[PDB]
């Protein structure tokens, strides 16, 4: 540390180089054509969340500040189901959504075409996919339900106003199995990034940290990485696959939370039932127990419309 | 990059392309206003 | 008193003057037609009753 | 003006230009047929006269109710 | 008045500002759009001795 | 590096000309709007 | 005054103070157009002694 | 007293002045705007004798039973 | 960088697009107050 | 007391002057169409009833 | 890097440009304040 | 006295009398409207009643 | 830069002429508005 | 006692000085304006007796 | 800045412009307290 | 007496005397304005009733 | 480098003269303010 | 006595003098006023009912 | 660098007169005010 | 680094500051203690 | 550095000069002040 180069000429061959690795250009930070549509589309749907979200302090600005967290974009009314609703109920809403769906999949396309043209594998474009997957599953999810309603409004806790919600209608998402297993992969995607971080930077002495290098010819540090995890677990990876390990347990993440959520509506209404069913939930001490005049006396209605009126009670 | 007689060609395309698209433009809102009118 | 041209442009001169005689002309014909009623007088004069 | 060309890449222009019409155009599809008066996928076909006019007011649907039935 | 352009390049303050009066005018359409009196897709055909005005009515 | 004096001098008669002809015709038109509508 | 210019690049100068300019002057429309007496978009027709004014004194 | 610009340099603290001063002034004003007594843009036309005032110790024992509201 | 009579060709096409937009959107406004006034 | 325009530049101070003069000018006919009750009575002369 | 000619003439401008600035946001106020004074 | 002057620019002092002159003209005069109902009394006499 | 003392004088005197005519188009009009309504 | 000054740089301390009394006497007005007693924005024009006190022990 | 012989120009045009200023305004406030005098 | 002012910049002293000059005027007219009641009785002369 | 101590001085002059002028706008600023509403 | 001064600045002598003394002064006004009736008698002299 | 004892002698001259006119126009304005409301 | 010289200088000056500093806070708390006393 | 003897004897003869005339004037204000409202 501390005793930093500095490099005037270009480096690649501080500074960067402009030049060609055959196809792909060098210098700026890439955009091609799908990157600059892909920054006007998202703009523009980030102006559409940004002016309903100020619009609806009345364009506070003080307010706008002061209030931001708790500022939404948010969904159409739930009679509506699929159709097109009222620009001011939603239908500013499908619009932001609609131009960010388009962003993002520029977005990916630009990084397909970029990782062809630096003559890379395709790794980080799937990974993002499964990531994408995730997102669509809050297209598809209220798509498959029925109503644009179900969908998430743009904020930053109204968002997860909408998350805990999800997890009351549908009866506790502890007991989704598949959010179980996403948990798990997220869990391990922590676990994972400590033990290789921590053991990369345990072996930077010997030139661990050139992974590239320790994968085509192996080095003493590549070595050391393998004993100390055989000898402390068991078992071990190499340079190169722990790297798929981390490349599988961050893609498994979304992917097992995408279909939990594409199950949930409509193949189960209420995963803690689904629980019992299947035998996950662990049997407590009753803490109350109904008379047969309250089993109809405590159950209430249905959550139905707000009223529309004013009454008066004249009497 | 591009030349001047060349940057020259190209400009007269873009204002054709321009005026054709603006007149296409100027059919579809003089249709919609004998439809339906916003003022 | 002609030398205050000098080192002008006389396209930029007759840009700008243009422009503000556009503005001037519209923002008094705006209030004019708005003090003496016309075409207001005009238009209820052709208006079908 | 051609010397615009010559500042600017045309290839470049070409690419933010139809970039803009794109979603320009999209915005204001969007915006009509999420009004009243020109949602003209369900109400094109009616008379001028017959059409909404003044339906401005912010909430003009509920806010809160069941999903439409499921079957 | 000219060397502005020696002092910035040209290529660079036009990009900012179209892009600053397209940004601004998407939010004075956007702010109108909003408004009762000017929600002018809805109301445009309104004659202005009848379109609204945020005031209350008289005596309720 | 713009006009130089004889092209100044060329410029300040036809603006003076075009100047007192704008006006030459705004005075007609103050003399027909006074006779229609006169506003003292 | 003009020593300062050498003090200071006004390429540098003229961004910060545009920007400055501005932000600010859109600070100050939005505050306006969102008080009472002066959300103009909505009111602005009424005439000054019809305008709204904030609450005088509870102690009136 | 000049000789704190040998110790400072005389470029970058103007800087420093005029970006305190300009947060100061912002500060304040919005600690106005929002106040009651001084929130100007909608009161600002109030005579001072009418202008708000925050509330006052009773002065008295606190303690005198009410009487209702005129019907 | 720019030769001093090169910005000045691009000063002349500048400020002559400036007023030329100001210009149309004066006439905007005229269109937009004689059809609803905001004050 | 022409010594106070050496160094100056005749079109700035064309500006100057003129930017003042267009200023002080509408301040005052705005201010003058409030007190003296004109174009008002114009404008009550030629409405209709 | 700037000449104290440079700097002089930029100076000129800078105060035209202020004071021009400072004339229409006086006219400006003014209406503002015709209309709908705020003391 | 004149030495006073010595070191300063002239354009500075101008530009610095001329602002204070402005700025206490315009409070002076705003605060005189004030005080002596006028042109409160000048606008009562064009009133329309 | 700018103005040297013979520009200087030279501008003078035209500045001088232009604000003695305003002030004299501004006299007239003084003396039409008094006589139209007297503001004291 | 000018020689702690050639212990500790002058530079240094002098910021770090302005630093201190301009948080501390920020943090004093905002406590202040927080409190009932003193917030005189709203309160300043009431006299002494008038202002708001701290509850008294009742003893009983 | 102004070497000492010319603050001496400056200062006697200041003091000439500052006694005409002077001047005017005494005639302004005795046209004033003729009209409404506020003592 | 004159050697206090050596050393000194008599632009800073003149700066700093004008300036306490202007700050305590202020303040004593404001309190003056409020102790004597003027301008409060000329303001109470030409008033409209 | 550094600065001078005949740049200092011009310096410390035009600073000192710069902040008493803003403290003596800010004056009129408050002198106007207290007579509008005072706030002891 | 005057071995005081020694190693001393006159300024900074002058400027702590003047300080303290423009202390001393206003305490001693402010407390004044609250402990003799003044100028409170003065401004009920001149109030109006 | 600042004043000279010269500069400084000269200075002094003015800066007391400057003073001592001050006092007179205020000790006028005194005797005004006490004619017209005495405070004591 | 620094000599006494200047440091003798600068303590001269600092010490002042913070007098007048002093000077002023007095006369502030002595102004609030007489507007509305906090014992 | 800093004011040497000599100029501490000057130095000095003005201070307690300074010094007198103040006390005077506030002697003659006190005196005045007695005569109008004694305190004790
Ligand atoms: C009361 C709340 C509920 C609950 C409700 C939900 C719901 C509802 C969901 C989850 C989901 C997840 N929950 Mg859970 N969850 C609870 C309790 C927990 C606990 C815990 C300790 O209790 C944990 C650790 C978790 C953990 C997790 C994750 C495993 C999983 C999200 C994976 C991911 O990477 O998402 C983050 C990644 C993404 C969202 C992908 C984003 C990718 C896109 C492409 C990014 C675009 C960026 C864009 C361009 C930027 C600009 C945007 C504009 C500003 C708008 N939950 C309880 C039971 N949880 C999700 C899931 O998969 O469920 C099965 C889900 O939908
Ligand atoms: C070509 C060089 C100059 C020019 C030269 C002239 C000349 C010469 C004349 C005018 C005239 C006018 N110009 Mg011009 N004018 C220019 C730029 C402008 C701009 C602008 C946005 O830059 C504007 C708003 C104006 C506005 C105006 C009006 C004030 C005026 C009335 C006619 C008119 O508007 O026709 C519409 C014009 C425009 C919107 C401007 C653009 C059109 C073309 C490219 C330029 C002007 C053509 C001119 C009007 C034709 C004159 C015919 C004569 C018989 C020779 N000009 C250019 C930079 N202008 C006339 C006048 O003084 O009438 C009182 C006149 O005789
Ligand atoms: C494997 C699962 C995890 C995952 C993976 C993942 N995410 C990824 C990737 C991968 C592998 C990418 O390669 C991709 C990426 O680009 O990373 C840097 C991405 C990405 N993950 C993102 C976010 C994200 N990922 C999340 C989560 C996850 N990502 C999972 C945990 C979350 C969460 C937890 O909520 C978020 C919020 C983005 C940072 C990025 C995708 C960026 C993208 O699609 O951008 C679209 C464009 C916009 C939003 C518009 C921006 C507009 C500008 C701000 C306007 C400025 C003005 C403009 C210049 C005007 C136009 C003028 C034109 C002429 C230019
Ligand atoms: C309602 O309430 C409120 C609003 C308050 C009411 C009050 C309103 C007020 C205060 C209004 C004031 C108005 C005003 C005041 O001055 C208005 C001033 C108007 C003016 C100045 C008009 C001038 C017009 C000039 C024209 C048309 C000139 C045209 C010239 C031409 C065509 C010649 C071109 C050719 C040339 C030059 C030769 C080139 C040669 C070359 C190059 C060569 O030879 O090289
Ligand atoms: C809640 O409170 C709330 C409600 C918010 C209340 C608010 C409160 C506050 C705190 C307000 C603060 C306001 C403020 C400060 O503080 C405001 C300060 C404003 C300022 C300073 C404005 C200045 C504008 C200056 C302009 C526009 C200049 C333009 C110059 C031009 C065009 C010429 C350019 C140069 C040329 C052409 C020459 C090139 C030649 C070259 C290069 C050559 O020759 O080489
Ligand atoms: C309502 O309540 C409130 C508002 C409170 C009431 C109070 C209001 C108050 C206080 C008002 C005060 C107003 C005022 C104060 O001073 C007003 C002062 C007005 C002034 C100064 C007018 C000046 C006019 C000057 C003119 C028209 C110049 C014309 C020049 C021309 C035509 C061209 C000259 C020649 C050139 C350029 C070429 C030269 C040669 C060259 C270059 C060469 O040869 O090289
Ligand atoms: C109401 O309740 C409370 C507030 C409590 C009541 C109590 C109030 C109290 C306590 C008030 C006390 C006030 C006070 C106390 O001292 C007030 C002191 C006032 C003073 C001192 C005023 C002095 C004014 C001096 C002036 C105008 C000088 C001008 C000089 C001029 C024009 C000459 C300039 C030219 C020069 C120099 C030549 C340069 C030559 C050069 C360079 C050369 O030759 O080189
Ligand atoms: C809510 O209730 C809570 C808050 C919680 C209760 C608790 C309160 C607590 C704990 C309070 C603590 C207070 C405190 C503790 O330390 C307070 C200490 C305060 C202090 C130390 C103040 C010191 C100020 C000093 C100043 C301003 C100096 C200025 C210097 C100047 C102007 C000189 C400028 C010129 C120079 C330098 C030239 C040099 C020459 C050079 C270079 C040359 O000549 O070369
Ligand atoms: C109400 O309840 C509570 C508040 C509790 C009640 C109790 C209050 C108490 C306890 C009060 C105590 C007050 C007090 C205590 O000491 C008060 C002490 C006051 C004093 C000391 C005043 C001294 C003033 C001195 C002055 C004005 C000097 C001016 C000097 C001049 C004009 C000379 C200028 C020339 C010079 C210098 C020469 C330069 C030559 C040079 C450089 C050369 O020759 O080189
Ligand atoms: C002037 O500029 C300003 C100042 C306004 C700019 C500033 C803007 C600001 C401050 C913006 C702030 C934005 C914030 C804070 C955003 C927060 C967003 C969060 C936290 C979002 C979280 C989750 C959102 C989700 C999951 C949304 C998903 C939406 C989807 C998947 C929608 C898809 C819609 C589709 C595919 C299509 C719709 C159109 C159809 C086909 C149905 O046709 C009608
Ligand atoms: C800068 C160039 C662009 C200018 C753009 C337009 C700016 C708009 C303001 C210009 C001046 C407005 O001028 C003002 O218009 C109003 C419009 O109601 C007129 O108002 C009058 O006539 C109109 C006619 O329709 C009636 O509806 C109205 O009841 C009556 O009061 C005023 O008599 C006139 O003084
Ligand atoms: C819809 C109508 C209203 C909007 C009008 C928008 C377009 C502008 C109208 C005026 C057109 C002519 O405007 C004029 O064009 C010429 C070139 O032809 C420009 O001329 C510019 O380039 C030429 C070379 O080409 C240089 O020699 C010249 O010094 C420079 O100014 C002028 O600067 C501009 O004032
Ligand atoms: C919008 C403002 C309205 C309120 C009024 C503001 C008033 C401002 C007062 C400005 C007075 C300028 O007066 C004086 O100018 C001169 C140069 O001209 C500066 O002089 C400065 O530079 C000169 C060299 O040129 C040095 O020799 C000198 O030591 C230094 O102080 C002074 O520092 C300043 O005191
Ligand atoms: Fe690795």
């Amino acid at each position: 540390t501390r005793v930093q180069v500095r490099t005037v000429p270009e480096p690649g061959i501080f500074s960067y180089l402009a030049g060609k690795f055959g196809d792909a250009q060098i210098g700026p930070i890439y955009l091609g054509w799908a990157g600059v549509l892909s920054l006007i589309f998202g703009f523009i749907a980030i102006e559409i969340i940004g002016l309903n979200m100020w619009a609806s302090v009345g364009w506070d600005p003080v307010e706008f500040i002061r209030q931001l967290p708790w500022l939404a974009l948010e969904p159409p009314p739930p009679q509506y189901g699929l159709r097109v609703p009222p620009l001011n109920q939603g239908g500013w809403y499908l619009m932001a959504g609609f131009f960010l769906t388009v962003s993002i999949i520029l977005w990916w396309i630009r990084i397909y075409r970029r990782a062809r043209a630096l003559q890379m594998g395709s790794h980080l474009p799937w990974a993002f996919a499964s990531a994408i997957f995730l997102y669509s599953t809050f297209f598809f999810q209220p798509l498959l339900v029925g109503s644009w309603s179900e969908m998430v409004p743009f904020g930053i806790f109204p968002h997860l106003d909408w998350t805990s919600a999800f997890s009351i209608r549908y009866g506790n998402l502890y007991y989704n199995p598949f959010h179980a297993l996403s948990i798990a992969f997220l869990y391990g995607s922590a676990v994972l990034f400590a033990m290789h971080g921590a053991t990369i930077l345990a072996v930077a002495r010997m030139g661990g940290e050139r992974e590239i290098e320790q994968i085509t010819d192996r080095g003493t540090a590549a070595e050391r990485s393998m004993l100390f995890w055989r000898w402390c677990m068991g078992f071990n990876a190499t340079m190169e696959s722990i790297h798929r390990w981390a490349w599988w347990f961050a893609v498994l993440t979304t992917f097992t939370g995408g279909i939990g959520i594409l199950l949930t509506g409509t193949v189960v209404d209420n995963w803690y039932l689904w629980g019992v069913k299947h035998g996950l939930v662990a049997p407590y001490p009753a803490q109350n127990q109904l008379t047969p005049e309250q089993q109809d006396l405590l159950r209430g209605r249905y959550q139905g419309t707000a009223p529309d009126s004013f009454p008066s009670y004249v009497v | 990059g591009m030349t001047e007689e060349e940057a020259r060609r190209f400009h007269g395309y873009m204002v054709t392309g321009t005026l054709g698209y603006v007149v296409v433009a100027s059919v579809a809102h003089f249709l919609a206003w004998s439809w339906r009118p916003w003022f | 008193m002609h030398r205050i041209w000098m080192g002008t442009d006389p396209h930029i001169i007759m840009s700008a003057l243009g422009s503000f005689l556009v503005g001037a002309v519209l923002v008094m014909h705006i209030w004019a037609y708005g003090q003496f009623n016309w075409p207001a007088t005009l238009k209820a004069k052709y208006a079908t009753p | 003006m051609h010397r615009i060309w010559l500042m600017y890449d045309p290839r470049r222009v070409m690419v933010a230009l139809v970039g803009f019409l794109a979603v320009l155009a999209l915005v204001i599809h969007f915006v009509l047929l999420s009004s009243q008066r020109y949602s003209w996928i369900e109400n094109g076909t009616l008379g001028a006269d017959q059409a909404p006019v003044g339906a401005s007011a912010p909430a003009a649907a509920a806010e809160m109710s069941p999903l439409p039935p499921g079957r």
